[PDB]
DNA sequence: GCACGTGCTAGCACGTGC
DNA sequence: TGCGAAATTCCATGACA
DNA sequence: ATTGTCATGGAATTTCGCA
DNA sequence: GCACGTGCTAGCACGTGC
DNA sequence: TGCGAAATTCCATGACA
DNA sequence: ATTGTCATGGAATTTCGCA
């Protein structure tokens, strides 16, 4: 009863409106609304009444708003909810996110063939000639690929398998996923003796190596259509498959991989020979001309509700493999850099720092 | 008539026996005629075995129209005659004891044979594990009458190992 | 060359046109085109040709054309095209659609308290007192919802429970997704000595449980919530849970579920008074005004790459659960009756009657 | 003052020992005090032990601002006395030897009474099984005094179960 | 040696057939 | 230049994780 | 410390044969 | 008794810590 | 009737499967 | 023979206190 002194006395407080009765009754300070009478508690005892509210089924701002109306009324309530919500850490780290992540980066194409390989595995699959996994590798530009059949998607069988391929050309960069034969010591010591650049995709984010679990699918459909009402052993179709896909049109491309890679089609069925009368030299002229104006799409419109990250903003990364009845959200954290209006480097729970993609991030709401 | 071009002939041909390499003793040279550009697979026997292994691996990458070869027993079997004819490959062979290519393989041939020979001094017992390096090497050794390497000629760009 | 003899000699055939010279070379009918020179083969011929150029790697419409255009020309290549991959059984049963489905019905709310029940199983959990599943009951009208704790989801348990439920009232429906304790005979049985009449959605479809499967969210997330920080042990927390969502605003109705069954408030905290001086005859004549000017919402619009089923239509169903490498689609069936814009009964491939939501199927192209 | 309500008060009270239905020899009946609707639970004992339970159940589905018995050891425990307070639960007693209730409660307790013992007549060993049935009866009775059923006062609907 | 972090697909339960 | 048919391009969807 | 992709088939538009 | 149909969540592999 | 602040409603998103 | 739902918090609109 501070201020509620005053009121009563009929001086004006900023806030509450003059054209209403206050009064006093059973020890308590009302006041007479439209919807009935209603009480005022003092300041002192408003934040006490907000978390008794929210704490019945940790209702959000509406739900926990219309509780407390049945019996107060004081202005600006949705202030002081609001505020226990931004504070109550059960809520901000069970809750779901109701804002959208921005719309998705087209990065240019590689230039030039080797520029860029991506790599990633495939399987488990049936047991074929005792062969498990499938070490798959496609170069940026051309789409051109590689496949290798091993025992285990180690280290070892990637060190093995990329050998006989780097004898054709070596590569600048070669990106993959943070697989763990992929981040292995022995292998980025492989890495740095053929002076080639290893590139990481971010964390529990597959879009990031689309590229070539793209191509994972290509090489699914084939296999599947190949074996048919037959027993599924596809070790030796790896081979025909490796060969069809390369020499497969990319309809908006208007070529196909081995295209894009020699410039001539060589001994294999339907080939093309429209460049028959052109000597050598002006075949690779012309495989310069188309792989400069090939095309590339433009990055899509937002959503209405998007969100894009900033320096010093608070946001939550999504918990990677949650138990069952635990929360999906780890504690708040800051957003340090921003690497693109998509990638993100945070001070995280550790804490470390993390580069994390923004589909893993919610922006901390209040 | 029409210019020549990549996977329009392929050379092959063995060399060997050579020192046990790692369980091997030859090596089958592959060479594509207008790039010069060059393939070489180790193996544990001169044989027809041997040889439509290697090559399935290589014609899984891309096909010839023709194959050229001495009259040694692997090439002239009726097993690597029924190969080439379900691929689509037409069969070549030179006259005995009269070996035949062209100025640019017979030189190609050549260097394999001597840059081969080398490192069977240098490095004389395991081979085996140098042979990635020396494609590599064959395959951006420029051309004295061409202007180009046979990594030019086949990929239309410049190499990431230029030597 | 059966009719090829007559273009040869100058004559006119329909569809070839006129302002290019076709002649013989080499044993083979040609055409001097913009492209370059290209083969016409006889219509004896023309079948197996686009079978060869498609079975290289199992390519669609644009793919396929293009393979065979480096070597041949005919007048309407595509009809020929389309023509094979509409008889080809490996793409019809491995291919993915690009259709979307009809927009959803928002069926409307069941009028009255008890006329619909919703029920479904959540879990397993861990283990708390020995106790692993629960089963919830959640009524159409109100939303008002029971939580029962069993040690399996068996017909034997759900018997139990509802027996101690249906004491308050009996129910004329019971909606139920298909599984394994709802559909026995011994449920069936039960459902009929009490005069209610069962409902199943249809299989693969948990949208159609939408109204309690969305009630599961809720109850998740509060015991969550309520066990940050501590040993997972639900079993106590049951009876809680159900109180507090049972009184909990759902913020476009402005009403709790305790409300829309009772019409008035228990003694639960921050009870609603408002109808406080009327009698109870008052507030039950209140409560049906409200019942029945509830918020319901309306069909969203449709994708502009929809399709919605028809009698007769060829279509085909979701393999429930394919093995790796296997095709994820069951062979062509056709439509028998078609019961709303998104259900269908189909002969399957059994050759049984079905009754599946269209979200499992997907029309037959060609 | 202001008209009586469902929720406004509960009145509860023990009736056994009966046959060994099952195991139980007891019922607590549970009657509001508005509506004349009625819960009933078995139980093995006239204890606070049993009372808690079976009202942890009810008070999970809605709460009552009162509760109304005679001093049976059961209501007049500390214990039953904690457990009230801690839901919010206002405790009333009648006085010894001298029960009160209401007109509409004293009726309504009395033909549980009378069709509990009936099913004891009929039905006079396994009563268990049957109390869903009875409590269905009671609460889609019609009142003479008011012109509608327990069921209808409390749900403001018509009965799928008319009787 | 065993838990952790990153990448993947298996497997259990229930009620009903043969 | 203008018309109808044919060829060629547009682009939402869905699977790879 | 990094970033989605592209085969697919009905729809929508462009081109083409002819006069 | 074991495979099937419908409903659900577990579990294995690899390379690296302590 | 008209203004700025406050209250109340609008509605895309995401999890339940 | 059947069929998505609704809590949630920034945005967008409506109402309200005052003169
Ligand atoms: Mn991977
Ligand atoms: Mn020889
Ligand atoms: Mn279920
Ligand atoms: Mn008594
Ligand atoms: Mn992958
Ligand atoms: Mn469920
Ligand atoms: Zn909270
Ligand atoms: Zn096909």
């Amino acid at each position: 009863d501070a201020e509620l002194d005053q009121l009563l006395q009929g001086h004006y407080i900023k806030g509450y409106p003059k054209q209403y009765t206050y009064f006093l009754e059973d020890g308590k300070v009302k006041v007479s609304r439209p919807e009935g009478v209603k009480i005022i508690p003092p300041q002192s005892d408003r934040q006490k009444i907000v978390l008794q509210a929210h704490n019945l089924a940790h209702t959000g701002r509406e739900a926990t708003l219309l509780k407390i109306a049945n019996l107060y009324w004081w202005p600006n309530m949705r202030k002081d909810v609001v505020k226990q919500l931004g504070r109550c850490q059960q809520c901000l780290i069970t809750n779901a996110s109701n804002k959208a992540s921005g719309p998705i980066l087209r990065p240019d194409r590689p230039q030039k063939p080797f520029d860029k390989f991506f790599i990633d595995y495939i399987g488990p699959l049936p047991p074929s000639q005792g062969y498990l996994y499938v070490l798959v590798v496609v170069d940026g530009m051309t789409g051109f690929t590689w496949l290798y059949p091993t025992k285990a998607p180690s280290t070892s069988a990637t060190v093995k398998s990329l050998n006989v391929l780097t004898s054709i050309a070596i590569p600048k960069v070669i990106h993959s996923d943070q697989g763990a034969a992929f981040t292995s010591s022995t292998f980025a010591e492989w890495a740095k003796e053929r002076g080639i650049h290893l590139e990481f995709s971010t964390p529990y984010h597959p879009q990031s190596s689309g590229k070539v679990e793209r191509k994972n699918s290509d090489i699914k459909r084939l296999l599947t259509k190949l074996l048919v009402g037959r027993p599924t052993k596809w070790y030796d179709l790896l081979p025909v498959v490796q060969l069809a896909l390369n020499n497969t049109y990319s309809p908006v491309l208007k070529y196909t991989p081995h295209q894009l890679l020699f410039g001539i089609d060589s001994n294999t069925p339907f080939a093309n020979q429209d460049t028959l009368d052109l000597t050598r030299e002006e075949e690779l002229s012309l495989l310069q001309e188309i792989r400069t104006s090939l095309y590339h799409p433009s990055t899509p419109p937002a959503s209405s509700r998007s969100w894009s990250p900033v320096v010093g903003q608070l946001v939550q990364e999504r918990v990677a493999r949650p138990a069952s009845l635990r929360p999906r959200w780890h504690k708040p954290s800051t957003v340090l850099k921003v690497l693109n209006p998509r990638t993100v480097v945070i001070l995280d729970h550790l804490g470390n720092n993390r580069t994390v993609s923004i589909d893993n991030l919610k922006p901390t709401s209040h | 008539d029409r210019p020549q071009k990549p996977f329009d002939k392929f050379f092959i041909d063995y060399i060997g026996p050579l020192p046990p390499s790692q369980g091997y003793l030859y090596v089958l040279v592959v060479v594509d005629g207008m790039t010069g550009f060059t393939w070489l697979y180790p193996t544990k026997a001169p044989s027809t075995s041997a040889t439509v292994k290697s090559l399935n691996v290589l014609t899984s990458i891309a096909i010839p129209k023709v194959i050229h070869s001495d009259q040694g027993a692997a090439f002239t079997s009726s097993t690597f005659a029924e190969w080439a004819k379900e691929r689509g490959i037409h069969l070549e062979f030179s006259t005995p004891y009269h070996p035949q290519s062209s100025g640019k393989v017979e030189r190609k041939n050549s260097d394999i044979k001597r840059l081969l020979t080398k490192l069977l001094v240098g490095r004389p017992t395991k081979w085996y594990d140098l042979l990635p390096v020396v494609q590599l090497a064959l395959n951006n050794t420029y051309s004295p009458v061409l202007k180009y390497t046979p990594h030019q000629l086949l990929f239309g760009i410049d190499s990431n190992t230029p030597f």
